[PDB]
């Protein structure tokens, strides 16, 4: 999930705007 | 600032910024 992605290991726009609505 | 570690408030401040208008869903537990 999110957290796999973004806080375990570095983050990236491509990854976060997959969260957006 | 989104090429970083970003745990808990922090991750949910970047989304916030990030995705504007339309909104985001943040699920840890995924």
């Amino acid at each position: 999930g999110i957290v796999e992605q973004c806080c375990t290991s570095i983050c990236s726009l491509y990854q976060l705007e997959n969260y957006c609505n | 600032f989104v090429n970083q570690h970003l745990c808990g408030s922090h991750l949910v401040e970047a989304l916030y910024l990030v995705c504007g208008e339309r909104g985001f869903f943040y699920t840890p537990k995924a």
